[PDB]
């Protein structure tokens, strides 16, 4: 038998008990968006903690983040957003970095991924 | 004039030129009728008494209109390969139904047809609820896009899991494997459908034992977990007692039985739901004694229109392989009439009519029964992206526990959804999926030997 | 130790040498298992899937004492005739349901066992309730004796009608009909099923109109009369607001259905009537849905014993020579467990087990469904001088009027009563005992000619 | 792209070869537009500024579908007997009104339109409201033949006055005169709409000494009265 | 002063400019809740008029995507934002969660730089 560690083991929702992704792992993800006419965007924050208060339900703290530049209306190639990467990575080094994706039809998202750890 | 006496039905009931109106309600109906009765005699008799109508002529008829308060039937079409059976179509007005009530109208339409003497069988299978009359209900409280929101959760199907033994576990025990089960992996769990409240085990000491597992759970992993609370009593007071004590405790999601229940107890808790900003999940229950038999009862898709107007935010669905009965080319067809908001007629699949929502919010399909990991590529490609999976037996009976089982269960499920987002035929290539993954993972190799053979295969009897 | 994998159901749940308890609750099944199924594999899953199991082991198991809390099938018995149906026996301890609720019961027998992919068809037969279960109920608000001393009336059966057609009257033409009926002779007057609130006629407006009418005829004639008001509505606290009106009128009775609005919203009705004096009378809607058919489904002397622990005064029965399907021996054999306090068991009528209710009041049968003058010396001999007698359409349709409609009714009663206790049989004789009352009564014998030779004759389908 | 800038109302909302739904709420305008403006430039501003529309462009229409929230022109005539005045008809969809509210209509058809710079008259004339709208509200409480039943009276109209000292009058003085009216014939009495609470007249008495008479004037001659 | 003096028969046009209202008739209401000087007292804030913005495109949009719109307009140096005349409750967006979205977006802004702000 063995023991899951309970102890400094914390989780970041999808694709998190993977192996740790890879590039053309990341660049593959992106043409299946764009396939499927999403807009994508960009997003960081330096601390991913939630809170809660004392008697009402469905409310927490810490679900908003700061979005990059904008929202990229009308790409059409994967090259832009790796190259949008790098220059956002390079201005805050100490904060997450996450990747979405927009749909207009159904007004939801539809992906969410992290990119970078501190 | 006034004559006192017996006439037949079909010579005011039967008219087989009638322009359907935009404001009707229509119904389709199988039936067999009794040697020695024409099949024109019998469909005049099913509408004769269930809107106006006796077995003889009254005075009190020349004081109304009876041409603006009467049901007809203009259609006969005999079925294929029998010799005593057909399909009969009826219209009913706008006027003769309550606002905002669907206990009203299952009561005029199934009301007493069902046991007369020239008939041996009949069975209800499709209806149309015209827009005009959907929007004197509220529909349900969240919907689909304010729940995924709430819980800021997307991209994958959610998990879930149920505790057993069903019944004997104390008040201190119980909230113990719920808290092993959450630190796993898993995003809900569930009490069950008989656990209300016993000598054993009360209802207001499970409450807090469960709610102290939950805030420690979910300050280890950093992600949002939730329960369901079962909230079914006896009486209309008990009811509402218990829901009051989970607002107060901060808990984001109850549950309840809407067939043992009742229709009007449903709709109460649905009106509160919405105002106090809960979650509702409804289990089916005692609806196979309805169901099942293909020469009487009532059609489960007819069932699942009333839930929806009703008030409800999750829906149990089934699984086509399992150990309960179901079939595939039915549910593909049942499951668009919750999620979607225009359908369109298709016999292929058992739909009769046409049918849209105008705005109205869908709901969620639920998936459990008799599952574990070898099913796995074989439930993503049906439902798709929005359903709920549950496994019950499947967590606890892993050789290894609680926590290691649930690390399986996730991890079988994380890589069934990147292999198709590459271009990758999820049904062909099924069984090479979750065995490239097993080398990795030390808990999957050791429950993909346990259960490997295990598979339910059996007749079929609703044959569509 | 543990050692994880799938077991059979026979192994722990087929006890053939078990001794039942006085604290037991005893259920009988017919089934028909699927082929390639041994029969006591068949049996013994039913009780597996009802208290405690599942398709696999689990670890949890080992911190309570199983043997304690588990159903055991203690008996298999063949049928004759066939070839593919049996019979069995199940034991339920009595730790396992919650005092004081009806849907709990029903939730955890015919949960989920009816949609098994092992079998074919499964019908539920006979209950035992031990007094030790019961006593925790609060039962019929008033009786059978309460009821006639407050009304103030023996010796015979009572009387009673309902106003056609079923929609479309207004609210004064409404009102204005019923005078007529009651003063002629009868006892009391009924709505309808399908007459809630509607555009053509509110429930506030009807009430005040009837309220008015019942007056006046009381003081003409010198007797208590009454009218069953509906409350039935789509949610709860509007059920709640329709009664509190009727007890500031001062009215003696009211209506509602057990099968479409649910179990829960009874109970509290039942305990609102019990705590301000009121009668409540029930009606059967939707009932042939789960009846009728004799391989699926429950029968109808089980849904009435439930009824006399939630709460009533009336329940309709049905007849025998009607519209409607029913059968002699049937019917004898649940009259009594409605009526009497200890019936002994008898396979010639369908009981399978021993009962007694510990002093608990009874109800009163009612009959109805399409019977006119002529068949009332063939109803006095069956039921009893304990029961009620509907005429619908057998009064409003008479060629002269209302008033003259009720005398003709109830003269034929009050010849065949005073017949019967002066030694003559009702049964050979009875075409002349009202031959010679329609010579002094000119309102029996235009009567006697409209309806001379109407009948309803027809095979039958459940068999005993 | 977002090319943020100024442009054109006609560019968006002027469509007239669009076919009505049965499900759609629609209106006629009359207007007089002011010289050197074209007439569909006003008519199409008339319907932009109501459902969704601003005088810029903006970034946040791109992540919703704006061909299902906006309202559309698609007629426009010319009066007879003038030289600057039309008609323009005007479509609206059914998700954008509020169930069960009088006063959400109201707010969003007549809110502002009425002020613009480019115009100098404008006014409203009929509307056509669907089947599927007006089953969410209540309606009159009792109608006609509900009131005519209680009454009991048929046959011939009704009659009715009103005591007309409209301001000055006592409370016992004020009673008084409804008794000499109804005992002579009439059915009905009035108050005044300027009479609710004054230092000469308190309502709380004027109910009762109303109250004392009518029961004396309905004994005498045997019908229903009422005030 | 108005109810019926507006629509007779020998009169074409008619217009309402002023009115006196004495002393002794004001002092029976109440007036104003607050006022002036008590409303910037509880704000914290002298010197300069006051700021503020309100959402566009008026009606269409959902509950989250509208709650996001306010921060990113309360951080950048704002003081109000204000709904809309005809945003009360619609299919599309309803009342009780877009309170709850938007008032967890006011406490996310006010704490980063340091003032008062409200919607
Ligand atoms: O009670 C049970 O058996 C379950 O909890 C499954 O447990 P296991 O997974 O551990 O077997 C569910 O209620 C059934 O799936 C009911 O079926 P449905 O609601 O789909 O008709
Ligand atoms: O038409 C009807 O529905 C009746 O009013 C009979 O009217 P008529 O006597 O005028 O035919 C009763 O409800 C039926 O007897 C119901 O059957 P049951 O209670 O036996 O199930
Ligand atoms: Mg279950
Ligand atoms: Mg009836
Ligand atoms: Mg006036
Ligand atoms: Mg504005």
């Amino acid at each position: 038998m063995q023991v899951w560690n309970p102890i400094d083991n914390p989780k970041f929702e999808t694709l998190s008990y993977l192996p740790p992704l890879t590039d053309n792992q990341i660049a593959r993800e992106i043409d299946y968006m764009l396939r499927n006419k999403w807009i994508p965007c960009l997003e960081f924050d330096p601390s991913g903690t939630i809170t809660t208060l004392p008697g009402q339900p469905g409310y927490y703290g810490g679900r908003y983040w700061t979005m990059w530049k904008l929202p990229m209306f009308g790409c059409n190639n994967a090259g832009y957003v790796l190259r949008e990467i790098e220059h956002c990575k390079n201005a805050y080094p100490g904060c997450f970095i996450r990747v979405l994706g927009f749909d207009n039809i159904r007004q939801v998202q539809c992906c969410a991924f992290i990119v970078h750890k501190p | 004039g006034f004559k006192a006496g017996v006439k037949d039905y079909r010579l005011t009931y039967y008219t087989p030129d009638y322009e359907t109106k935009d404001t009707d309600i229509l119904a389709a109906f199988r039936m067999t009728p009794q040697p020695g009765v024409p099949p024109e005699e019998a469909g005049a008799a099913v509408a004769a008494e269930s809107s106006t109508g006796t077995w003889t002529t009254v005075w009190t008829d020349g004081l109304t209109s009876l041409d603006r308060y009467k049901g007809r039937c203009y259609d006969i079409e005999p079925v294929a390969g029998e010799e005593n059976q057909y399909i009969a179509y009826v219209a009913y007005p706008l006027d003769l139904f309550e606002e905002g009530s669907v206990t009203n109208m299952f009561t005029s339409i199934v009301g007493n047809v069902f046991g007369f003497k020239a008939l041996r069988a009949l069975r209800l299978e499709d209806l149309r609820i015209p827009p005009a009359y959907s929007k004197t209900f509220q529909g349900p409280p969240h919907g689909i896009q304010v729940e995924r929101d709430k819980l800021n959760k997307y991209g994958r199907p959610l998990l879930g899991c149920t505790i057993k033994p069903k019944l004997g576990l104390s008040a201190k025990n119980y909230g113990r494997a719920v808290y092993e089960c959450l630190r796993g992996g898993l995003d809900f769990t569930k009490d069950d459908e008989n656990v209300n409240s016993q000598p054993f085990m009360r209802w207001r000491d499970r409450f807090l034992f469960v709610a102290e597992a939950i805030f420690k759970s979910q300050a280890e992993t950093g992600e949002i977990k939730g329960h369901y609370l079962n909230a079914t009593a006896g009486t209309c007071e008990e009811m509402m007692k218990r829901a009051q004590f989970a607002r107060e405790l901060g808990m984001p999601i109850v549950m309840h039985d809407y067939l043992t229940g009742g229709f009007t107890a449903n709709t109460t808790l649905a009106h509160y739901c919405r105002d106090n900003g809960l979650l509702l999940h409804i289990h089916r229950a005692m609806h196979a004694v309805i169901d099942r038999q293909r020469n009487h009862g009532i059609h489960f898709r007819v069932l699942a229109k009333a839930l929806r107007m009703s008030g409800g935010d999750h829906i149990h669905s089934g699984t086509v392989v399992g150990k309960l009965e179901g079939e595939r080319e039915v549910t593909l067809g049942f499951v668009d009439l919750l999620r979607d908001d225009y359908i369109e007629k298709d016999r292929s699949r058992g739909i009769y009519f046409t049918q849209d929502w105008v705005s109205m919010p869908g709901v969620l399909p639920v998936a459990s029964g008799g599952i574990h990991v070898w099913h796995m590529p074989a439930l993503t490609e049906i439902f798709g992206d929005d359903s709920v999976l549950q496994f019950g037996g499947g967590t606890l009976g892993h050789p290894w526990g609680n926590a290691p089982g649930a690390v399986a269960n996730r991890v079988a499920l994380e890589a069934c959804v990147q292999a198709r987002n590459e271009g990758r035929d999820l049904a062909r290539e099924g069984n090479d999926i979750i065995r490239e993954a097993s080398k990795w993972s030390p808990e999957l190799a050791a429950a993909c030997e346990v259960w490997k053979e295990i598979k339910f295969v059996f007749e079929t009897i609703d044959t569509l």
